[PDB]
């Protein structure tokens, strides 16, 4: 099959700037004077969208900001000024032989100043203590760029293994990202200790920040 | 209707299709499409170790027929050649030996021209003709 | 204009099969292939086959090993995709999606949620996330509802029957060890309404036909 | 085991421009995101900018956003911070740090002593 790489996997792009997404095929798309391969755009809950066929030809609809090019194995996709409805994630495809077959996705983000989170943290309420289990919530708020670490301690000792976390998409009002991270105890190994600390690390952040709390 | 436009039964003027291929056995076709707008092309390719034979590259008309010849991919082994499907019709019958048969029948409102049996002579020729899907218009 | 409506969303156990279906509209069906595609969840897209409506010929991506089945109605302008044998890593969306004549998807269903479990569908369980001073900075303060333990997805949550949406983050879910999954929703409000303003998590679990209000106060 | 070498300070006037330097030795850091802070007199270390691997972009405190303009030299080990429309409020020791994270959450393990930058009109003629 041809395998499709784009690149980069993400990136971000200030507004008015210009973005630019490749796609590399291992197989020549090209065959009949035309170049088999097609760009659609993807927003989250929707299907995606058409943008680019064979290559370089804009669908009826799509604003000529966006262009394309390329031939045979190496195409690139280019928003010429960033406008804030182009965020999304960015799929190559090809059409020259069975299987069809996609790039893994580009996503297109927002570039705005680096900003550190803001850390809560919750305790498990009284009612879920009382169905015998405990999950302790840590909240990462509004920070920039996505990536961080949320490591939990318990009585100083760092855990593993009991924690998972989900991000938020990209604020439509200031760019940013929110994070949970939720720790997940029965109610006996809870009430067997005192405090509840998530430590984030951010590359914002000259050095780890620590929440906490006293059972 | 203008050419290339057929009307709804009897007398909306709907733009003609060439009809796609049912099956290419030890091949491929691009673009891979469920029919075809006038004066668009598809292309045909052999996989390892067969011959194509017909129009690499045919055209749709405006009348709603492919120009060219039917491609087929054929690996020599038969004592006749590989006869090919071509474009509309379906066939049953995938021995190419001396007696053996094919069957061919068109599709949708497809009008069958030619021989719609066919047999694996002893010079190594197909009996009677190759059959054509035609468009009912034109 | 053209249009293409699939049937809505599926809870399969291992081994089951699914059959989802696309009704095409705005065009002549039989001009055109319909293909399928999938997606899971933070993932790419990947072919599965297509079928000609002329034919009822079809083909597929080898690497779903027979299970995927297409036919059509043309009497209804409807296709149709069957995938047997069942197996959690079909867990997807599914669509449907029509070729223009440059052989690109031009046209796409809405997508169809398979999920593929062997757990049983269950509503949530809903629990205050309340303010204090860990969640308090300036004059702000943080406030949750937890939303744990269903399945299938989605569920859908909102503040005060819709009444407050800035500062809301509702979390993507995770998935459990246990096959259920959970979300967290937050709000940020002002500190001094702590007092005289109540804030409800309305939290909507459409495949349980199960509807909780949870009031979220400080202790 | 990484040593970092800030280099470039000095004394320059309000509304002047300069460059710092930041080299490394014991690893090559081609793989690694290198940062910018700084830290004025009784106050708080401050990020001020970050170049990730070449390719991955570069981003930026709001305090200077139009002003500094952070670069790599991978073939030289080396990252630079270009400093332009300096204000007075800009006088501080500027450090490098390499987040050892390739994953980029900001795990700051080597840093170097630093550098001093003043902005001020006292040696100037
Ligand atoms: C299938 O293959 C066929 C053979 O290669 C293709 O036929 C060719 O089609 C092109 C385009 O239709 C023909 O060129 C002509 O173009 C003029 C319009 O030209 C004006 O615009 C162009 C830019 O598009 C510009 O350069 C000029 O200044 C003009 O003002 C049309 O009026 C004609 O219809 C004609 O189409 C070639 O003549 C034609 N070649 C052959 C050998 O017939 C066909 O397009 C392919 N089909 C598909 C769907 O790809
Ligand atoms: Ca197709
Ligand atoms: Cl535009
Ligand atoms: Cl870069």
């Amino acid at each position: 099959d041809n395998v499709l790489t784009q690149s980069p996997d993400s990136l971000a792009v200030s507004l008015g700037e210009r973005a630019t997404i490749s796609c590399r095929a291992s197989k020549s798309v090209r065959t009949s004077g035309y170049n088999y391969m097609h760009w659609y755009q993807q927003k989250p809950g929707q299907p995606p969208k058409l943008l680019i066929y064979l290559a370089s030809n804009l669908k009826s609809g799509v604003p000529d900001r966006f262009s394309g090019s390329g031939s045979g194995t190496d195409f690139t996709l280019t928003i010429s000024s960033l406008q804030a409805e182009d965020a999304a994630t960015y799929y190559c495809q090809h059409s020259r032989e069975l299987p069809y077959t996609f790039g893994q996705g580009t996503k297109l983000e927002i570039k705005r100043t680096v900003a550190a989170p803001s850390v809560f943290i919750f305790p498990p309420s009284d009612e879920q203590l009382k169905s015998g289990t405990a999950s302790v919530v840590c909240l990462l708020n509004n920070f920039y760029p996505r990536e961080a670490k949320v490591q939990w301690k318990v009585d100083n000792a760092l855990q593993s293994g009991n924690s998972q976390e989900s991000v938020t998409e990209q604020d439509s009002k200031d760019s940013t990202y929110s994070l949970s991270s939720t720790l997940t105890l029965s109610k006996a190994d809870y009430e067997k200790h005192k405090v509840y600390a998530c430590e984030v690390t951010h590359q914002g952040l000259s050095s780890p920040v620590t929440k906490s709390f006293n059972r | 209707c203008p050419q290339g436009l057929y009307p709804s039964p009897a007398s909306v003027c709907k733009p003609v299709r060439c009809p796609a291929p049912v099956s290419f056995e030890n091949g491929i076709y691009t673009p891979r499409l469920g029919s075809y707008p006038v004066g668009g092309n598809v292309s045909f390719e052999c996989e390892d170790g067969f011959i194509l034979r017909g129009s690499p590259v045919r055209q749709c008309r405006p009348n709603g027929m492919w120009d060219g010849e039917t491609a087929v991919c054929d690996n020599g082994a038969g004592h006749c050649p590989n006869p090919g499907i071509s474009l509309g019709a379906v066939r049953t019958g995938f021995r190419f030996g001396h007696g053996d048969k094919v069957r061919y029948r068109c599709s949708s409102n497809l009008v069958l021209t030619g021989s719609s049996e066919r047999e694996c002579q002893g010079n190594g020729v197909w009996s009677g003709t190759e059959p054509i899907c035609r468009q009912p218009y034109s | 204009e053209v249009q293409l409506v699939q049937s809505g969303a599926e809870v399969k156990k291992p081994g089951a099969s699914v059959k989802v279906s696309c009704k095409a509209s705005g065009y002549t069906f039989t001009d055109y292939n319909m293909d399928w595609v999938r997606q899971a969840t933070g993932q790419g897209l990947e072919w599965i086959g297509d079928i000609n409506p002329n034919y009822e010929s079809t083909g597929y991506n080898q690497k779903f090993k027979g299970r995927a089945t297409m036919t059509v109605d043309k009497s209804i302008s409807t296709a149709y995709m069957e995938l047997s044998s069942l197996r959690s890593e079909d867990t997807a969306v599914y669509y449907c999606a029509r070729e223009d004549d440059h052989d690109a998807f031009a046209y796409w269903g809405q997508g169809t949620l398979v999920t593929v479990s062997s757990a049983s569908t269950k509503g949530p369980s809903v629990f205050p996330l309340a303010p204090s001073s860990k969640s308090t900075s300036g004059g702000t303060a943080a406030l949750g509802c937890l939303v744990k333990d269903y399945f299938p997805e989605p569920v859908t949550v909102s503040w005060n029957s819709g009444a407050l949406t800035s500062g809301v983050h509702t979390f993507p879910a995770v998935l459990q060890s246990s096959g259920l999954y959970s979300l967290s929703s937050v709000v940020t409000v002002p500190s001094s309404s702590l007092g005289t303003q109540t804030y409800i998590c309305n939290v909507n679990h459409k495949p349980s036909n199960t509807k909780v209000d949870k009031k979220v106060e400080p202790k | 085991q990484v040593q970092l070498q800030e280099s470039g300070g000095g004394l320059v006037q309000p509304g002047g421009s300069l460059r710092l330097s930041c080299a490394a030795s014991g690893r090559t850091i081609s793989r690694y995101a290198m940062s910018w802070f700084r830290q004025a007199p009784g106050k708080e270390r401050e990020f001020v900018a970050v170049a990730r691997r070449s390719g991955d972009g570069a981003f930026y405190a709001d305090s200077v956003q139009g002003r500094f303009t952070v670069s790599r030299d991978d073939a030289k080990n080396t990252v630079y911070l270009q400093m332009n429309s300096l204000k007075p409020e800009d006088t501080a020791v500027y450090y490098c740090a390499i987040d050892s994270d390739t994953f980029y959450s900001g795990s700051y393990d080597y840093w170097g002593q630093g550098t001093q930058v003043t902005v001020s009109s006292e040696h100037h003629h």
